[PDB]
């Protein structure tokens, strides 16, 4: 029981890690597009 | 009318329109190509410079030169009437039955105004379904919403069809019930196979459901924004009927997961950051927007009952769609690949199925005397019968006593006669007497959650 | 004041032009309809209004005006028997005015403004007032009401009105500093009504059910938590500790939930009986309520509205129980209003400042003395409903870190017909020591020892029941059978309250201590009997256990005529055998 | 544009035991077959293409390895039609786009396979389209949407993906054509996670 | 005096100051709203066009007209005296006792400097605590740091208030010198329930360790900048009273998890990439600042011994 | 490295059981290394000089201490020569493309310098097309007795 | 730069029992030591600094305690290497970088250490190098790449970290210098995952 809880919790946290990376990257690319709307003039 | 030409930046499903500071936010436009063809679109993101038109269909015949856009119906509404009770539509609300399009009695906004909660009494009179394992163990009452957590490979749509064509309120258990009230079934289906749409029109037109059931069927190849707008149309028709003529309206929303994916696609299209697992952060309130428009009303007589059906992706309940639906609605019923591949229609195992409003809804005067006792007794009896059934693979049938042999024969006969129904039209009294015939297989005195007088008054 | 216009509308985010010099986080009526936004993220001339409601059908170049005040609440008389939304708009007058839906872009006031209350003055011209001092009483429902000067205001009082039958728009007094003072006043919701000092808990919040002050105290000025599953009856417990509390003012906050799980609050709570003076309980209970389809920041600021109204009642020297409902729904509201702000997420999906916001919620609750200088206490019985059911989620984690009394409710005990559904093997208090001198001085000098004994018994019973679970509860030995029977009668008698009983609705400290001493005397009398020469089962059939089983149902006004009588009766009943 | 669509009462007689008995495909219906790498997708599809009851087989390789395609081109004309006696390639129009072949051609290939199958269902035949690796078409959508500086959906596909996939799987369905006669497209789509 | 105005853009806890060039990176300002309330702020990201003031408190009611910004004390200095033994301070360090504010004796910066490692001796002598497993199997050598791990529902607060009082160094088990080295406990409460604050006040006043201890109680309803600033206040007063009076100060950092949620709460301002589970990746440098500030120095009899108690978020 | 070395030194097509007589031509090794360190390099070149294969082989060495972007050019430059020697001289070219993980890390670096949206675990989307245009320049052609057989060596990160 | 690199044939006698009985390191070879907190790592580094057969030990500790550095500087000038006599401190150049020192200096520090290692391998000395806690050097790379606003990949570590780390470890080996001496430099890299 506890080893399987530790494995499932570890997989949950590494998927949360992947999700934080990708929402960071999408925040960055929205910053890019707003910056490009500024860049055009 | 005026036509806003001089448009730049067509991109994907979007296009920009210069100097159109007259389009209000959320305005329906029609995009007339230079080649005489008209698409539909919705206006977002108006500015002083440019407005944004999202296009329903794919942008293919457009160009920077020969493009015009025209405002139509500056906030999206529909024309509503009562005569439309046999009329198929598709999302927008175009008739697709090849029959004369109706004239409005009213002109209602398709978005929902929320209910003042002080004008809602508690829902406490039942509605049968025909499905005995719904109407015995975990009932449905007028006003409640309860979803069907269907599997990804199970026959949900046949269940939607049968419950839509069979469920009728019965007032003769109440206080001298009249049948002057009609019963309107509003049936919305979104993101659907062509084959199962033909199945639905066959099933509705075969048993006279078509006389009293209005239909919003739109397909998968239809634009996704029509799948967003469709249950708005269904619920505003339901609200019009039930609260402007005091009807009893049962609404069935097929495949809320398709609504979810259309919401996620349009969020990522209209350029905003997704939240949990790539879903939009406003999915909870937008999902409450089309759940919490149901109920019963203090003073009025209407009753909006809401059965949504959602396909869980690969059978988890901490996926965001069943998490929000089980976190908003009142209970759930749940199908199972186990019992369906064993072979039983309908495939409802009840042991994770639960209403949270049966306690207020059933009882003497309302439906029947013994109803909750029968429900709890059958729940606990089938609960330990399942575990005895999986234990007996180890122990050996002779090595268990008389009483648990009776429990195992109870489970074996139970899943054959009570649940296994197919198309067998059952009402509530046959449901109770088959419940007592199944409970006769247990010996008396074992029925610890049923008081003695019901045993003496119903045993067989 | 500041009339600007709109230059951009994207969803609910309306970017408005012309409001240079406009403040931060104000009301900002929008359009000819007029929607209540809020002002974030200023930039040069512009201001980013976030609109609470759907922006369907607004155009560019439409006028937008501000108020200048932050998100406030209004305070005064007539607030009792009140039902509100999250931004304090009384839904009874709204169904009275404009139909059974809620039309977007409508405005009413919180107070009624058209009831002549009966003023009674208490300060004289020539006095000076500091903030927090009373200056006039109003009777509302026979509950006494005290109009305070709003805080951070001072001045010498003149133009004092005599005993007049007035309305809320008549300034009863003026300072000599300009500054008229009316019955109502407004207050910014995101901080506390400042008060001169708080205290430390030396008073037990008398809930009244005979477990959740005795074994699990909460210590008025304190803070509790209950996770509430379906199949346990949270609602009857909330009605019970709203009906039989020590606290004289209840603030119920339904911070967004299922609508049909809130219509029972709407149609059951005004037909209770306030069991002190006689009327319904609504004459002393403010009620905030939200569905799940209301505007989002209303559902967010709902509990701040509740806390600020409860502080307005604590500064009148009162005893407020604030019961909040389903804090995870408020976390969902905060999460959604975070995703509009494009915030970087946290552990599950939450904002990073969830622990800070729950700290600012819970720590605005304690036994406190007013700026007028008298005692009042604003304690919180706030709930939690786990969506996943797993107790590792950050909302239950931070709640269990911050609160001082954590209870549990089970689906198993109500299935076994145990009302209330409190588990005593997974719940815990921390207010034992701070209530220890109060207990010694005002209950008896052995009540902490006796609750130590019963906590030992309820540890011991589930500590030993595994061989009972396996072997069989007939063939044990002759001390542990007495422990099983004592713990079983502890369960079925000391724990089990039928709240719908007429006399068992309430349990003051002398009745609990009396039943408590009776059952310990039975234990250490029957243990002497079984340790001298006899077995257990002939003791188990006896009119003693009948008297303990009736001992909770005897009224407290036969209790001195029951307690020592049954004490010596058990004494002689085992002295004879 | 087709006259009318129908409900199917005719199976896709596969040739394999499980994929006809326990998991049938009706002749108008579609079918998806996901599988990890090294599991038997391509050999399954070639078993179908060798032994189905189809008048015409459109075989769409959308982003694959070349030896799969040349194995088919060598191996079919040496064999026997199940329906007629002819060489088996005479019932197969093959559309190929292997992995080294250029990147944006994949959307073109996957629409061209279904439109040639739609031409042959307008002749009253009964057509089997085995299209594999629509994940590679989703990945080509990722390719070109990555250079537009757009905001991708979940994991990196541009967000009109499922709209395109629904529009692709629309076109089957046991249909009565314009010239009175009836025909059918069936689709066997491999998805590679 | 020297009031910048001209605020272009206020977004969250951040605002942009035009025409700012005389300011400095890492300096402190006060923001003055027109109504008459100041707020602390920090000067980061200094450009020729504008300068980014991070606001410390919540922003409310600020404008772009009357937002008077003024530079205040370039290095983050603090007025530290000797006779602070036994007074409750703020998370900032302002007094909350009713007592008058202290005269300063050295206005030294609260960040501190890294010790030169060719000036540190080894931790080589002993201090006695109360707890027997901390005294025998574990051993608290004078001059090091050691944490106490704990759990969610575990008593660590009573162990804190216990080792704050029943722990004094034994000088006559070694040779002599017993007068000249007294003892002192700096006690920083990073994030507290009010009940805990009542418990610590009553226990310290009861045992009389308040005549030796110094109190940096958080009162954690205050804004998060006071929570993040109180450990550096505590260790600054500890380093002054340990390297200018040769004491042997034991330092108790109370919870450290309210600290780390304060750090992950201010960290979501610059949109820096979060690390493992939302903790911003520079957290290791910040904990190295507030841990390796302690240690022993040759030539002095000073010692700063750190006990950070931290619970796990889960076990 | 030792498995690749043994298949480099002692692998031989057997003509006799195929039934074509014989021509029995031995192989030709295109050994392209991308960031092998020094020890593997020593082992491979000493193995090749002990089996005597360096009179019929070519090495495109791109070591660990070499710069990190020319790894994108190394396999395509090797397989150009492989295509050449196969399809113009009727050979039996075996190509050892060592340690593709360093190729993929260099591809990740050039994909992340240009901000491009990656797929899973930070690798960009066009990695499929670039590994395709490395791999599928291999196989046999009709009529020409040249041939290319590749061993690419992967290093699975978390095995 | 060197004339030529040799092959490792002579063991770096690490001194401890398990580290040469079971899993030995050669004289030009490199070793990696993982291990979380509470698993020593510093007892082991100081033991390798005390008892080996090096000629110069370059102990480069980055992102590290101060007590370790002052431990190494206190207890070395009395203990004695097995070959010479005199203090051990006269063969150990140590580059401290305590974790409170400013974060950008670490990437200077590591290359300073390996440069000193090459200057001593050019003088006939079998140099042992101990690069302690290079995960903090990876944090330094993460901090400056997040200061400089590039793309992060795999938890913020910039995607050229493998190139930096490979060009670091590849400086070790067994060479023969241009003067005619032989030499070897070995690296023990302590990684703290
Ligand atoms: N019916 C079968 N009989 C024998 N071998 C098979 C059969 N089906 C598949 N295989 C083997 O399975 C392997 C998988 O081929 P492929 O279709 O490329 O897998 P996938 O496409 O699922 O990765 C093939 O090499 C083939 O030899
Ligand atoms: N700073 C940069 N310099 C060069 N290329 C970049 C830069 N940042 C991103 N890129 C990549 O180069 C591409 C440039 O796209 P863009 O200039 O919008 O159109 P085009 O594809 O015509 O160059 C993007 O797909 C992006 O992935
Ligand atoms: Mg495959």
């Amino acid at each position: 029981i506890p080893g399987i809880r530790a494995q499932i919790r570890f997989i949950q946290q590494v998927l949360e890690q992947r999700e934080r990376e990708d929402t960071f990257r999408l925040k960055r690319i929205k910053g890019k597009i707003e910056a490009r709307e500024a860049e055009e003039e | 009318k005026k036509e806003y030409t001089g448009i730049t930046y067509i991109s994907g499903p979007l296009l920009f329109v210069e100097n159109a500071k007259d389009l209000a936010y959320g305005a329906i436009v029609d995009i007339k190509d230079g080649t005489g063809r008209v698409r539909g679109g919705q206006v977002i993101e108006v500015s002083e410079e440019y407005a944004v038109i999202q296009v329903f269909e794919e942008t293919t015949g457009l160009d920077l030169a020969t493009t015009s856009v025209s405002l139509v119906e500056d906030v999206a509404r529909l024309g509503v009437s009562k005569e439309m009770l046999g009329r198929r539509f598709n999302g927008i609300g175009k008739p697709i039955d090849g029959l004369p399009p109706i004239t409005p009695e009213k002109r209602l906004p398709i978005t929902g105004l929320p209910l003042n909660p002080v004008a809602r009494r508690k829902p406490e009179q039942f509605i049968q379904t025909g499905i005995s394992t719904i109407d015995v163990m975990n009932t449905l009452v007028r006003g409640q919403k309860l979803p069907i957590f269907s599997g990804s490979g199970l026959p949900a749509n046949e269940i939607a069809a049968q419950i839509a064509r069979q469920a009728t309120v019965r007032p003769d258990l109440s206080g001298e019930g009249e049948k002057e009230e009609p019963f309107a079934v509003v049936f919305a289906a979104m993101g659907i196979t062509q084959r199962e749409l033909s199945y639905f029109i066959q099933e509705f037109e075969r048993t006279g459901a078509l006389s009293r059931s209005v239909l919003f069927l739109n397909k998968a190849d239809d634009p996704t924004i029509e799948r967003i707008l469709t249950p708005r149309m269904a619920l505003t028709v339901a609200e019009y009927l039930a609260f402007e003529h005091d009807y009893h309206v049962l609404v069935i929303l097929t495949d809320m997961t398709n609504y979810c994916e259309a919401l996620r696609e349009i969020g990522a299209a209209r350029e905003e950051i997704p939240g949990r697992r790539g879903y939009p952060g406003y999915m909870y309130t937008d999902l409450a927007t089309i759940y919490e428009r149901a109920g019963v009303v203090e003073g009025k007589k209407g009753s909006v009952t809401q059965i949504p059906i959602l396909s869980m992706p690969d059978d988890d309940r901490t996926h965001p769609i069943p998490d929000l639906t089980g976190y908003i609605t009142e209970g759930q019923i749940q199908l199972s690949r186990e019992l369906h591949r064993k072979g039983i229609y309908p495939p409802i195992d009840p042991l994770p199925s639960l209403s949270r409003l049966m306690n207020n809804g059933v009882g003497k005067g309302k439906t029947r005397e013994d109803h909750k006792q029968v429900s709890d007794q059958l729940y606990s009896a089938y609960a330990n019968g399942v575990d005895i059934r999986k234990l007996v693979a180890i122990i050996g049938e002779d090595a268990l006593t008389e009483n648990d042999r009776r429990y195992l024969q109870f489970a074996d006969a139970f899943e054959r006669f009570f649940i296994n129904q197919g198309q067998q039209n059952r009402s509530i009294e046959e449901s109770l007497q088959i419940a007592w015939a199944l409970l006769s297989m247990l010996p008396q005195g074992e029925l610890k959650r049923i008081s003695k007088d019901h045993i003496g008054k119903y045993y067989g | 004041m500041i009339q600007g216009v709109i230059q951009k509308i994207a969803g609910p985010a309306v970017i408005a032009k012309g409001m240079l010099g406009a403040r931060m986080y104000d009301i900002c009526k929008v359009g000819e309809e007029g929607l209540v936004g809020e002002i974030i993220r200023l930039d040069g001339d512009t201001a980013f209004v976030q609109v609470y409601e759907d922006t369907s059908g607004l155009k560019v170049g439409e006028p937008v005006v501000s108020t200048g005040l932050p998100l406030a609440v209004e305070l005064g008389p007539g607030m009792l028997n009140g039902i509100y939304d999250g931004i304090q708009r009384p839904l009874e007058r709204i169904r009275e005015k404009t139909g059974i839906y809620i039309t977007r872009g409508v405005v009413v006031h919180a107070l009624d403004r058209e009831k002549k209350w009966a003023w009674t003055p208490m300060v004289k011209p020539g006095d000076e007032v500091r903030g927090g001092m009373v200056l006039g009483t109003v009777p509302e429902f026979g509950f006494t009401h005290k109009i305070l000067v709003p805080p951070d205001v001072r001045g010498r009082v003149k133009e004092v009105k005599p005993a007049g039958e007035y309305t809320v728009e008549e300034p009863v007094v003026v300072l000599e500093d300009g500054t008229e003072l009316k019955m109502y006043h407004t207050w910014p919701v995101r901080r506390a009504r400042p008060v001169q000092r708080k205290l430390d808990p030396n008073t037990p919040f008398l809930t009244g059910m005979r477990i959740l002050d005795v074994l699990f105290p909460v210590a008025m000025g304190g803070t509790a938590a209950i996770p509430g599953p379906f199949g346990s009856g949270k609602t009857v417990t909330q009605q019970s500790l709203a009906k039989w509390s020590n606290a004289d003012v209840v603030v119920y906050v339904g911070c967004g939930e299922r609508g049909n799980e809130m219509t029972d609050v709407l149609v059951e709570f005004p037909e209770l009986t306030d069991p002190k003076t006689g009327g319904p309980l609504m004459h002393r209970t403010v009620l905030i309520a939200n569905t799940s389809n209301m505007p989002v920041a209303a559902r967010e600021a709902s509990i701040y509205v509740g806390v600020t109204i409860a502080e307005y009642f604590r500064d009148q020297g009162f005893s407020v129980a604030l019961m909040a409902d389903s804090t995870s729904r408020w976390a969902e509201a905060l999460r959604e209003i975070s995703s509009r702000l494009e915030e970087m997420p946290a552990e599950e999906g939450y904002p990073p400042y969830l622990a800070a916001r729950l700290a600012a919620f819970y720590e605005r609750a304690g036994k406190v003395i007013t700026l007028g200088g008298e005692e009042g206490a604003v304690t919180i019985v706030g709930a939690v409903s786990p969506p996943g059911g797993d107790m590792s989620e950050p909302v239950t984690q931070s709640t269990l870190r911050i609160v001082g009394a954590f209870w549990r409710l089970d689906a198993s005990l109500a299935f076994r017909r145990h009302f209330p559904a409190i588990n005593w093997n997974g719940s815990y208090s921390l207010f034992t020591s701070a209530l220890d001198p109060w207990y010694r001085e005002n209950v008896a000098e052995d009540y902490p020892e006796l609750r130590d004994a019963i906590s030992e018994l309820l540890q011991r019973e589930a500590g030993l029941q595994e061989i009972v679970q396996l072997v069989g509860p007939d063939a044990l030995q002759d001390a542990e059978r007495l422990v099983i029977e004592v713990g079983r009668i502890i369960r079925e008698d000391f724990l089990q309250q039928n709240a719908y009983h007429e006399v068992d609705a309430y349990c003051s400290m002398k009745k609990a201590y009396g039943i408590m001493k009776m059952i310990l005397a039975f234990y250490k009398e029957a243990e002497a009997a079984i340790k001298r020469g006899v077995s257990i089962d002939e003791i188990l059939q006896l009119p003693v256990l009948e008297r303990i089983g009736r001992a909770r149902y005897v009224s407290e006004e036969e209790f001195p005529a029951y307690f020592e009588e049954a004490m010596k009766e058990i004494q002689g009943a085992f002295k004879a055998l």
